């Protein structure tokens, strides 16, 4: 692999509405499979892909129970943090939490993690030994101290080692026909005339999965990265991804340039030129 | 650490006039999470869905605003983004090339 | 599956 299961949660205080909003999303590798929005009518954990829908009612009831508990708890944390820092009562603040597990070679936990941020800044994070915390400032040390006496790390560690990996193995099976097959990119090289000394070639990679991909340009075998424009990998909207890399080639030199595409869905690296 | 949103407006499939497609506006790398993202058709807001709020490993939020659409020779499409970091709305127009 | 409980700051 390594495959992964991860959750991303965002809690935002709304003093002008008397409460806060909590949003959580779950991923298996690059595929979001669940979501929770505390603003939604009847807030519950909802499926986001077909394969997770085969989970029974107790799954959804339990995930909803837990995520609502997470929401209420982080609403309180926001209130605490405002005091801890002595911030305004009218200001809206943001609490982000991220955590997940990777699947090791022998089916055991690989690099579990847990990290929280307040207003974009590091707050507290679980260390690599899964038994200690790094606190980023004065306020975070107060929290860190509580969590040490209460051995909060053991809860997190046992989750990452047990339930998290176990669920990951279970999810990978449920969505095997989708999560375990790499979908290779559809590739294209397009051309777009600019000015006298301006003629742009663009190499496209479309509809691929997983997200990881490598697009590069060569000139007779010479990397042109320093010259090319590479956009951020972007979602296609159907669970796949897109990306492109473009550069300006001299008038008449199209055929000296080649785009190279590398992705796990591909048997071998693809060499593309302006056909 | 407030930071500006990046914006990409693009279609799911290579666009051809008169053929049903999907218009995407991918907005990422921003903080704080409060943001306004509108897909515009000839300068007018369209009905469009917005993904659930999420973020990448550097804490930067990202959102996808998407709707079905059938591009043609006349209609102009763009995406308008409002963020506390931006003195005025950021507008990126769509084209089949980029 | 989400964890069982979530800690106060």
């Amino acid at each position: 692999g390594p495959h992964s299961l991860s959750y991303f949660s965002t809690a935002v205080s709304r003093p002008d509405r008397g409460d806060s909003r909590f949003i959580a999303v779950g991923y298996v590798d690059d595929t979001q499979f669940v979501r929770f929005d505390s603003d939604a009518p009847n807030p519950r954990m909802e499926p986001r892909v077909p394969w997770i829908q085969q989970e029974g009612q107790e799954y959804w009831a339990e995930e909803t129970r837990k995520v609502k508990d997470n929401a209420q708890t982080y609403r309180v944390n926001l209130k605490a943090l405002r005091g801890y820092y002595n911030q305004s009562v009218a200001g809206s603040h943001t609490l982000q939490s991220m955590f997940g597990c990777y699947l090791g070679p022998d089916g055991l936990l690989l690099h579990g993690y847990r990290q929280d941020a307040y207003d974009g800044a590091d707050y507290i994070a679980l260390n690599e030994d899964l038994r200690s915390w790094t606190a980023a400032d004065m306020a975070a040390q107060i929290t860190k101290r509580k969590w040490e006496a209460a051995d909060a790390a053991e809860q997190m560690r046992s989750y990452l080692q047990g339930l998290c990996v176990e669920s990951l193995r279970k999810y990978l099976e449920m969505g095997k026909d989708t999560l375990q097959r790499a979908e290779p990119p559809k590739t294209h090289v397009t051309r777009h005339p600019s000015s006298d000394l301006g003629a742009t070639l663009r190499c496209w990679a479309l509809g691929f999965y997983p997200k990881e991909i490598s697009l590069t340009w060569q000139r007779e075998g010479q990397d042109q990265s320093q010259d090319m424009e590479l956009v951020e990998t972007r979602p296609s909207g159907d669970g796949t991804f897109q990306k492109w890399a473009a550069l300006v080639v001299p008038p008449g030199e199209e055929q000296s340039y080649t785009c190279h595409v590398q992705h796990e869905g591909l048997q071998e690296p693809l060499t593309l030129r302006w056909d | 650490v407030a930071r500006p949103p990046k914006v990409q407006v693009y279609s799911r499939h290579p666009a051809e006039n008169g053929k049903p497609n999907y218009l995407n506006c991918y907005v990422s790398g921003f903080h704080p999470p409060q943001i306004e993202i509108d897909l515009l058709k000839n300068g007018e807001k369209m009905n469009a869905e917005q993904s659930d709020l999420s973020f990448s490993k550097d804490w930067s939020f990202y959102l996808l605003v998407h709707t079905e659409f059938t591009p043609n020779a006349v209609d102009q499409y763009s995406c308008r983004v409002k963020h506390v970091t931006l003195d005025k709305p950021k507008i990126v127009k769509w084209d089949r090339d980029h | 599956t989400m964890p069982p409980g979530f800690e106060l700051y």
